[PDB]
Parts: structure tokens; C-alpha cells; sequence
């Protein structure tokens, strides 16, 4: 079988980047990046302090990555390529060229590698940088501007726990209507903020409408979402094929020497959806990527989720232990063998077995030495505020011969 | 070693060990050293207002 | 010894205990990035030479670097599936017998036959040979049926607690606490979590639900808090570990940012290729998404204290009764409403 | 605003009707809720009663 | 600071257009009775007195 | 796959070896579901040479 | 799998059917008796 070449430009996930070589990249200390953001100001009366426009100013600094890949040669061929012990030249001729083949064959899928990995590389750092829409949402909609008080900002707490208590699964539970998945689709695309506009060329559709990003999915959900949910835009796109490189030299160059500073289409098959008024990308890439490799894909992470049940209750109030019917669970017994206080707890397993955990199973927390581990406790008790009790209850006395 | 022409020239050459509670940094390398080769540097990408 | 007598027989001492047990699952997960999110650097590709078994080696290394020039944020993710959980739900006691470090009974024997005891009627134990100058490593078992064995950690707790607590998405160290709720100055995160001078935050007419594991030095906190370090020793992961001990936290930034520092994908905390739920190994990434880990409550799910009343007799969904006579039901209330299924 | 009363007890022995004969029932040979009422439970905000 | 003069001068100079806006809903919302009582008294009551 | 992985593995084939056993003469009223599962079953052979 | 799914069964004919008319019954255990529900593969299939 021959392999087939995954090019990073033809897919989807390059348009949430923008890609520029530079050949100094290993002698770099702390790139800087800078932003001069301004702000509005209304007017108005009454007892209100006026107000004074804002500028506000910040920073942000690169972070430094790198790609390896490795390519292995046996010793054989080692020893066919390297010219020593030629004898028989009609038959050593075939194990060279064979020898050849197999560096060059191996030396292709190697250079291939780097360019199927840099798509692994956005993804990470793409899964990385972003946020959940069940925290993001409410809060990019309730707090008009910020700097909060106590109160609305503990409603606002109150309402994120509701909100990723409600939202968790919102695919696989709410799966039987569409209207639902395409409303918060437009949401979770209409949430987030845009990007700077200085560019040059952009993926663009066959039209020409610019698209605006990209929504990376897996391939079950690509067809879930594509089946009733969203409508197809274009099956055809536009993308660059350069990279744009830069280098420093001139004044740029004794700069960096001396002082240690320095300052500065082709036709794709892929499909295109339309999410409220945004026209993005729907890319699913799992048999172009990670396809007969020996990585996991991303996208499929874990959650963890902590249960508590209380164990041995038993309600003190007279008051409610009350029965909703007469007769409801009845027994032989002159005596009803469910008054007794409880001593276990019933719950069901990953696959729906019923279990019980017994207070047989607290022997391996309360029958350990760690009960009468009293001594810390006395000690970080004596250093305390202590005013003089009376030692009624306390204090034991000697008799006197009466 | 920045790389750029010396101002002046410096007469007087001696011991400069023995004299070291001068000047601010002081730096001795017997032939040379893997620290005089390293230009790393800091380069700003660009401002956005 | 006594309370060993106690717990073979079948009596009731007077305590009750609260179990947590933390459990993973598998999600498809939904990205969506805006188009100049990152900016991308691409090196130069370097080639090392390097010595092989009878060859050489080429190893090829490029580096590369990324800014996100977005002003705010410009990708949002959310779960949106659920695939098979890796874990099991099992009912798995924690041993504390792997730990060492505190204060031994007087007699040996009495310890060699409380381990004894405790060794019975459980799956995770220390090995008989008590290796000496060793991890205590439990002793390795045949193949797995139904997933990861998850640890359930007991905490004592008074009888007479009121049952309401439990019913909803609760604190299992019996006082709410917590990162969350600051604005007058830096030193509150401890006068919240440990002051019982002032009041609960949250059920604003008491100071903590019980007494026994929510103080500065209670029974819970001498046990799982991780400054102390009792269980260091001790392989095995406890699911109640986040909830006691105090986190490291800067207020230079607001709430809500740091909140959504606190609410991306952190590293995971427990084993995935074990069967036991082991404590973290060092050097592996694996980065787990944690609800309820930045909220600092846990969440209840299907349980009752008879299986008499947790399954009604209709051939469908199950029972629904509250209490019956002093027993109990609660209700569902983990985000595991829809799914998996009984 | 929300208006609430606590320990308004019915005075008519009329008034004091129960809709079924087994509805809450207990094992104490004398029923804890002809006693007057002392109390009174509420939602909070949360849903917590 | 001829610049950062232009670039203060010009927001303070929108900010009256801005809050002329915001002066004229507060108002309007002053002059306005609720519809939940101005609907049934336009009705119900014909003429007056 | 690890240990792990398989055993949850083979939990998920038993549910789904007792799930979609006799799988036309039982939802025999959702045509919509049996060309949804017939896409799955054609698009799960590897192809040959 | 080295399995065997258990069929419709009951230990007293009085709870393996209900008085409506129609479906069978879903009474689990009444007094020490029991009816096992069926968890085999044949739910919709071999009518009764």
C-alpha cells in the first residue's frame, strides 16, 4: 500500500491560525506581543462622580514548543550503504538498492510526520486555552462591565453551579430535538470574541464570503450534526498555500547583536456550515489524522465526578418518621423490622448491579491507630486563649483519714 | 563581547586579577568559553490599538 | 477492638459515616476557535545523530512557538456526549493499614490482629510478606471484569445529622467553604474554612453540620487533610483529598478570571491503567476536565438504604417514596440524570 | 414581601379534618401533629428547604 | 501629548452624544405609568368623575 | 488497550450483544433506524486490494 | 461470554399475571415468593 501524504494547508484547522516561518527561533529569549485598548465614556448629573476616559494596556509573551520524530537504519544496511565489504557486485547490488529503498520509504513517512503533527500541536494547545460555554455563558451575559459586589456576584455563582449542574451532556440528553442543539450551536458561536483583522489572504468559500473559524468535532458528531441539525453552505474552499517568512538583517541585526532587543489559493474539498450568521468550518478530522497510529485522539478527555451518600442516618425527630400509607411494607413479625435504625446503603453499579456497602466496610478507617492520634491536636489546643474555668468536673482528690 | 570596534586603545597591560574590588563585573576565561557564543535576544511582534 | 466486635457482629455503634467515591468518565468533547486565534511559529529542523543497537538513530527535532492575540477569549469548548465510564462504581473500602508514620499500640499483637481482622472482608490489602523499605503495594489479582475499582473514603459523623443536606449537591466535608467567596482582604479563605465563630456561608443559621470533620484539628481533618500528610504513605488515591485540604491561591486577580483559570482542563489526579484507583505517577500527562473539583461539593446520586423501596413494582421506572419508616431514598441529583442506565 | 404565620393553631375542633384515615401515620400510640404547631418551612432561594 | 490630547479631547466630546441618550430614557423612564394600570383605566373608566 | 479499557470494552459487547439481537423483527416500526444502523454495518469492513 | 439470561419465571402462578385484561404482572416478591422479570434477548418476541 502507498501512503497517502496529509498536507496542514488543505485542512480546516489552519484557519484558526496563522502560520510564519522564522529561522531564528532558537535564539529567542521572550517574544512580546502588545496591546493599546481604549474605552468610551458617557456623561451624566446628579450626585455621580464624573468620569474620565481609560486607556488600558497589556502584554502578552510567546511560549516555546517543539516537534521530534525519529528515523532508524539497521546495522546491515548500515554496512551496504557505507561502501565496506563490496565483493560480488551483481548480487550486493540488489541488498544496496533494497537498503536504499527501505531509508528512503522510512525517510518519507519521517518528513510526512512533522506535518501531521502540527495539526495534534493546535489541538492541544486549542483544547488548552479554552473555556467552558457553561461557565463563559453566564458570565459574558450577566455582569455588564465588572468589579461586582458580594451580592451579585454570589448570585452569580449560585446561577454558574445551576447552569454546569443543567448544561453537562447537553448533546446526548437532548438529542431527540434539533431546535435545542442548533440554538446553543449559534450560542457557543456567538459567545466568544473576535480576532485582529491585519492579514493578506483568508479562507474564503467558492463565493467569496470569509469564513470566521472553525468547529473541530469527532466524526460521530460530525455526521449527528450534519444529518437534520446544520445546513450545508459549500463543499469547496479556498485556502493559502504559503507560509510568509521574516528574518532580521540591517539595523535589525546589530540591534539584536549588540543591545540583546530587536522588533520587526487553491480549490480544497471541504465542507462548510452556516451557525447563526457565521459561516465556520466543520472539520472531524480522525481517518486523515490519527488514523492507524499508536496516539489517542483528543477531543475524547475524561471528566471526574465525586458521589456522596450518607450512610448510617438515623432521624432523631419523632416527627418524621412518618409512613405515606398504613399498610405499605408489612411484615409477619409482631414487631415491623424497619423502625430499627439502618445500617447499610443500597446503590446501583456501572453496569446496574444493586450493592450494598455494609458499616462492615468502616473497619478499615475507624479500627486503626489514627482514633487515639490525640497528642497534635492537645498540642495546637494548648496554645489557645484559656481563661480560668472552674475544675468541679475535673479533678479528683485524695482522702484524708475521716 | 559585543563585537563592535574599540573606541580607544588601552595602554598599560598587567595583572588584572590583582585589581578585581574595581570596575562592576568581572569575567576571566583561560582560552575560551561556550558563553561567548550566544545571541539570544528579545524581539517585540507588533502593537494593536 | 471493641468497635471490631461490634462491626463483625451486626450491633450499630453510635456513629454514622459519610462515604465519597469519585468516578471517571469518557466524553466527546466540541471546540470551536475564531479564525486569527493563535499566531504560529514555525523553527528550523534540526537533525541529531545518535547511536542505535547496531546502527544509528536520526532523531529530528523542530521547535516551534504560539501567541494568542485575541483580546479576550477566543475558543470555547464543551462537553456534549457520554461514552462507556472507565470506572467502576464498585464499593471498595479504603484500608488505612498502607499508612505509617503515626503513633503505634503498645502491644504488637493487638495491631498484628486489628490488620488481621481488617484484612478480611476486603480486596485491598498490605501483602504478607510486609515488605520493609517498599511502596506497600497491594497484592496484584487476576483479570478485571467491569472496569477501575474506584475507593470509597469513610468519614465519621454524628447519628442525629439532618437528612435534608444530603439531598442536594453538598459539601462532604460538612461545612461549606471554599476559594469562591472573598472581597474584603486575602486572609478569609482560612476564616471561612476553619473560624466557627461566625456562622456557615452558605446554611446561614449553624457552623458546621458536624463537629467531627470540619474543625482545625477535628477526627477528618487530622486524617485527610493533605498539609498533615497521615496517608502519605499510603499508594492509593482518596477521593476526599480535594475537598480538605487548603488550596494555593493568589487574589491578585478578580474572582470570576481566576475562576476561569481554575475551570479549564487540569491534570489528572488518579491511575488509569491500574485496577486499584493509585495515586498519580509522576511524568504523566493526562489532562481530565474537573466539575465539582473548583465548586468544592460532590453531588448525590441514586441511593437508599433498602432495596425494598428503591424499585417500585410497575415494570419501569423506579421508586420514588422519600422515608418510610427510618429509612431512606434519595432522589437523583447528579449531572447523571439521563444516562446510565438501570 | 411575603407574609407568613407560625403558630396559628386552628381553634374549631371542625377544622381539624384529615382528607384520608392512614395518611401520616407513626408508631407512637399518640400522633405528633394534633399538637400545636411551632413552626414553619420555607423555600429558599436555591431550592433548599 | 498632542496625540494622547486628540485621542482624550475626542471620547469627551462623543460622551455627550452618548449620554444625551441615556438622560432621555431615564426620563422617560420616570414619566411612564405602568401598563398594568394605565390599561384597564383607559377602559373602564370612560369620562371620569 | 490496558486492562481497564478492555474490561469496560467487553462490558459495553455483552450490553450490545443483548441489545440489537434480533434486531429488524423487533423495531420493525422505525424504518428511519435500521438504514442508520445498515450505514454502520457497511461502513465498518475495511476494503481490499 | 460464558453467560445464561434468565427468562420470565415466578415461584407462585398468582403474580405471573395481573387482572386487566392485557400485559402480565410486575410484582417482584409478595411474601417469600418471587417473579424474575425477563432480562433475556426474547422481550418483544414469543407471544404469551
Amino acid at each position: 500500500n502507498t501512503l497517502n501524504f496529509v498536507r496542514f494547508l488543505e485542512l480546516g484547522l489552519s484557519v484558526a491560525c496563522i502560520c510564519t516561518k522564522f529561522p531564528e527561533l532558537a535564539y529567542v529569549r521572550d517574544g512580546v506581543i502588545q496591546f493599546e485598548v481604549q474605552q468610551p465614556m458617557i456623561a451624566r448629573d446628579g450626585p455621580h462622580p464624573v468620569d474620565q476616559p481609560v486607556h488600558n494596556y497589556m502584554v502578552k509573551r510567546i511560549h516555546k514548543r517543539s516537534l521530534s520524530a525519529a528515523f532508524a537504519i539497521a546495522s546491515e544496511a548500515l554496512s551496504l550503504l557505507s561502501n565496506t565489504y563490496v565483493d560480488g557486485t551483481e548480487i550486493d547490488s540488489s541488498l544496496r538498492i533494497r537498503a536504499i529503498q527501505q531509508m528512503a520509504r522510512n525517510l518519507r513517512t519521517v518528513l510526512d510526520s512533522f506535518e501531521r503533527g502540527t495539526a495534534d500541536q493546535l489541538l492541544g494547545v486549542l483544547l488548552e486555552k479554552a473555556p467552558p460555554l457553561s461557565l463563559l455563558s453566564p458570565i459574558n451575559k450577566f455582569q455588564p462591565e465588572g468589579h461586582l459586589n458580594r451580592v451579585a456576584r454570589a448570585a452569580l455563582l449560585s446561577d454558574l453551579k445551576r447552569r454546569v449542574c443543567a448544561d453537562m451532556f447537553f448533546m446526548t440528553r437532548h438529542a431527540r430535538e434539533p431546535r435545542l442543539i442548533s440554538a446553543y450551536l449559534s450560542d457557543m458561536v456567538s459567545c466568544t470574541q473576535p480576532s485582529v483583522m491585519v492579514s493578506r489572504i483568508t479562507h474564503t468559500n467558492t463565493r467569496g464570503r470569509q469564513v470566521d473559524g472553525v468547529l473541530v468535532t469527532t466524526a460521530t458528531l460530525k455526521r449527528q450534526l450534519l444529518q437534520g441539525i446544520l445546513q450545508i453552505d459549500d463543499t469547496a474552499a479556498d485556502v493559502p498555500v504559503t507560509y510568509g517568512e521574516m528574518v532580521l538583517q540591517g539595523t535589525n541585526l546589530v540591534t539584536a547583536l549588540v543591545m540583546g532587543k530587536a522588533v520587526r489559493n487553491a480549490r480544497v474539498p471541504a465542507d462548510l456550515v452556516i451557525v447563526g450568521d457565521k459561516l465556520v468550518f466543520l472539520e472531524a478530522l480522525e481517518r486523515r489524522v490519527y488514523q492507524a497510529t499508536r496516539v489517542a485522539y483528543p477531543l475524547i478527555g475524561n471528566i471526574d465526578i465525586t458521589f456522596i451518600m450518607p450512610m448510617g442516618v438515623f432521624q432523631a425527630n419523632s416527627m418524621d418518621r412518618y409512613t405515606r400509607h398504613a399498610g405499605d411494607f408489612s411484615t409477619v413479625s409482631e414487631q415491623d423490622p424497619r423502625q430499627f435504625p439502618p445500617q447499610g446503603i443500597f446503590f446501583y453499579n456501572k453496569d446496574g448491579i444493586l450493592t450494598q456497602l455494609t458499616l462492615r466496610d468502616a473497619m478499615g478507617t475507624i479500627c486503626h491507630s489514627s482514633l487515639l492520634d490525640v497528642e497534635a491536636t492537645l498540642v495546637a489546643l494548648r496554645q489557645q486563649h484559656l481563661d480560668r474555668q472552674c475544675y468541679f468536673g475535673v479533678y479528683v482528690a485524695e482522702g484524708t483519714e475521716d | 563581547p559585543a563585537g563592535i570596534i574599540p573606541t580607544g586603545n588601552v595602554l598599560s597591560t598587567i595583572e588584572v586579577c590583582a585589581h578585581r574590588c574595581i570596575f562592576d563585573f568581572f569575567k576571566q576565561i583561560r582560552s575560551d568559553d561556550n558563553s561567548l557564543y550566544s545571541a539570544q535576544f528579545d524581539i517585540l511582534l507588533g502593537t494593536y490599538c | 477492638i471493641s468497635l471490631t466486635h461490634q462491626l463483625r457482629t451486626g450491633f450499630h455503634p453510635g456513629i454514622a459515616f459519610t462515604v465519597v467515591r469519585q468516578d471517571r468518565f469518557a466524553t466527546e468533547q466540541l471546540l470551536y476557535a475564531e479564525r486569527a486565534s493563535e499566531s504560529y511559529f514555525v523553527g528550523q529542523i534540526q537533525v541529531h545523530h545518535h547511536d542505535a543497537i547496531g546502527g544509528v538513530n536520526f532523531t529530528l527535532t523542530q521547535p516551534r512557538a504560539h501567541v494568542d492575540l485575541g483580546v479576550g477569549y477566543t475558543a470555547v469548548c464543551a462537553t456534549a456526549a457520554l461514552r462507556c465510564p472507565l470506572t467502576d462504581m464498585g464499593n471498595t473500602a479504603q484500608n488505612l493499614f498502607f499508612s505509617r508514620g503515626g503513633v503505634p499500640m503498645l502491644h504488637d499483637n493487638v495491631t498484628e490482629s486489628l490488620r488481621r481482622i481488617t484484612a478480611s472482608g476486603g480486596r485491598l490489602n498490605p501483602t504478607e510478606p510486609l515488605p520493609i523499605f517498599g511502596g506497600l503495594r497491594p497484592a496484584t489479582s487476576a483479570g478485571i471484569a467491569r472496569g477501575q475499582a474506584s475507593v470509597c473514603e469513610f468519614v465519621a459523623m454524628p447519628v442525629s445529622t439532618d437528612l435534608q443536606y444530603f439531598r442536594t449537591a453538598c459539601n462532604p466535608r460538612g461545612r461549606a467553604s471554599g476559594m469562591l467567596y472573598m472581597g474584603d482582604r486575602d486572609a478569609d479563605i482560612e476564616a471561612i474554612m476553619f473560624d466557627h465563630t461566625q456562622s456557615d456561608v452558605a446554611y446561614t443559621d449553624r457552623a458546621t453540620l458536624n463537629p467531627w470533620a470540619s474543625q482545625k484539628h477535628s477526627y477528618g481533618d487530622r486524617l485527610y487533610n493533605g498539609t498533615y500528610n497521615l496517608t502519605g504513605a499510603s499508594p492509593i488515591y482518596s477521593p476526599c483529598f480535594k475537598f480538605f485540604t487548603p488550596a494555593e491561591v493568589n487574589t491578585n486577580c478578580n474572582t470570576l478570571d481566576r475562576l476561569l483559570m481554575e475551570a479549564k482542563a487540569v491534570a489528572s489526579q488518579s491511575s488509569t491503567d491500574t485496577e486499584y484507583q493509585f495515586k498519580r505517577p509522576p511524568g504523566s500527562t493526562e489532562m481530565t476536565q474537573d466539575p465539582c473539583g473548583l465548586f468544592q461539593e460532590a453531588y448525590p446520586p441514586l441511593c437508599s438504604s433498602d432495596a425494598a423501596m428503591l424499585r417500585t413494582a410497575h415494570a419501569g421506572e423506579t421508586g420514588a417514596d422519600e422515608v418510610h419508616l427510618a429509612q431512606y431514598l434519595i432522589r437523583d441529583a447528579s449531572p447523571l440524570r439521563g444516562c446510565l442506565p438501570l
